[PDB]
């Protein structure tokens, strides 16, 4: 708020001003990965791939 | 080996048939040699069924390089006898001949020996079916949580 010094303050009455900011979001962070069925690694590695993704 | 060209294979086949050789007072015409080279190319192409037949290392000539004769056949030292014996058998009818029993037997034996190692290589077993369990004995499979074989 402002502040004025004096006794007579005719036509010196101020208004009110309140400022604001905006918060937003970007884009998702993904871990798209495929799982070939005909490969031995299909169950050997996908769990730990999930953990490494986290 | 002294047989390093398609023309050399044709000459060996003609020598085996008894038609033309280094010692004969008469020789075959260059047109006949070209026709025999064409017959050899046709036979080799029929054998090598675009990679699904008899693998021999035969190198097919191209039209850009004019003379088919003079190209190295690329065959290994163990296939030359079979190739030229079957070539003699194939080009026998041109001269109203008939390949003799020994030549026919050698051609059959050579073709069998040509396909022997390729057949050994292709005799492969298919993997486990898609519905076959891995079993509890395979502790790696049990701990990695794949209880059934992938297949295909």
């Amino acid at each position: 708020s402002p502040t004025q010094e004096g006794w007579d303050l005719t036509d010196k009455a101020t208004g009110l001003l309140e400022l604001n900011v905006a918060v937003n979001m970007g884009e998702p962070d993904n871990d798209f990965f495929q799982l070939r069925a005909d490969d031995l690694r299909d169950e050997t590695a996908y769990r730990r791939r999930i953990q490494s993704a986290a | 080996m002294q047989i390093k060209t398609k023309g050399d294979l044709v000459r060996a086949a003609l020598r085996k048939l008894g038609v033309a050789s280094d010692a004969t007072l008469t020789d075959v015409e260059p047109q006949s040699m070209q026709d025999a080279v064409d017959d050899l190319e046709a036979m080799m192409a029929e054998w090598y069924q675009d990679g699904k037949g008899i693998i021999t290392g035969y190198v097919f000539s191209d039209d850009e390089n004019p003379p088919a004769e003079g190209d190295d056949h690329g065959l290994r030292s163990s296939a030359v006898s079979a190739v030229f014996h079957n070539l003699a058998c194939r080009i026998a009818p041109d001269y109203a001949l008939e390949a003799t029993a020994k030549i026919i037997a050698t051609a059959k034996y050579g073709k069998e020996l040509l396909y022997k190692q390729t057949a050994i290589s292709r005799a492969k077993r298919a993997p486990y079916p898609s519905r076959m369990p891995t079993g509890s004995g395979n502790s790696f499979a049990n701990l990695n949580e794949w209880h059934y074989f992938p297949g295909e």
